[PDB]
C-alpha cells in the first residue's frame, strides 16, 4: 500500500514545524500538537541530531498525553530509537505497548524489525 | 557510528 521513500520530510516542513515550535515556546506555552508534529518531523529525518530531538520533545510529551496518546507517543519513541540502534530503549518501548495493547500488529512489526537489527548486530536483549 | 537505520517501511 505503500513505496519507500528515502526523504520522508522536507527541509521547508520540518522548518515549518520548527517555527511554530520556537514561536509558541518562547510566547511560553506549547500544545501538544504542536510539539507532537515537530516531534512526528523530526523522527522522520534523515539525520540522527533531528531524530534524537524528536525522542528528546516526546519523552516531554508523555506525562501530557491521554492514555491514547501516551500510547501513540510510546510508539514514536520505540520508532526514533530503534532508527538511532538504541535497542534496548527501543525494546522497552515497544515491548510496553505490547503488553497494554497485544493485538497491535505496527508494534509486533516493529519489535520484529528490532529483534532482526540486533541479531545483525551480534547483540542480545 | 553514521546513518539512522531506514524509517520503517510499513508506516
Amino acid at each position: 500500500m505503500e513505496a519507500v521513500l528515502n526523504e520522508l520530510v522536507s527541509v521547508e516542513d520540518l522548518l515549518k514545524f520548527e517555527k511554530k515550535f520556537q514561536s509558541e515556546k518562547a510566547a511560553g506555552s506549547v500544545s501538544k500538537s504542536t510539539q507532537f508534529e515537530y516531534a512526528w518531523c523530526l523522527v522522520r529525518s534523515k539525520y540522527n541530531d533531528d531524530i534524537r530531538k524528536g525522542i528528546v520533545l516526546l519523552e516531554e510529551l508523555l506525562p501530557k498525553g491521554s492514555k491514547e496518546e501516551q500510547r501513540d507517543y510510546v510508539f514514536y519513541l520505540a520508532v526514533g530509537n530503534y532508527r538511532l540502534k538504541e535497542y534496548e530503549k527501543a525494546l522497552k518501548y515497544v515491548r510496553g505497548l505490547l503488553q497494554t495493547e497485544p493485538q497491535n500488529n505496527q508494534a509486533k512489526e516493529l519489535e520484529r524489525l528490532i529483534d532482526k537489527a540486533m541479531k545483525k548486530d551480534g547483540l542480545v536483549g | 557510528k553514521h546513518d539512522p537505520l531506514p524509517y520503517p517501511h510499513f508506516l
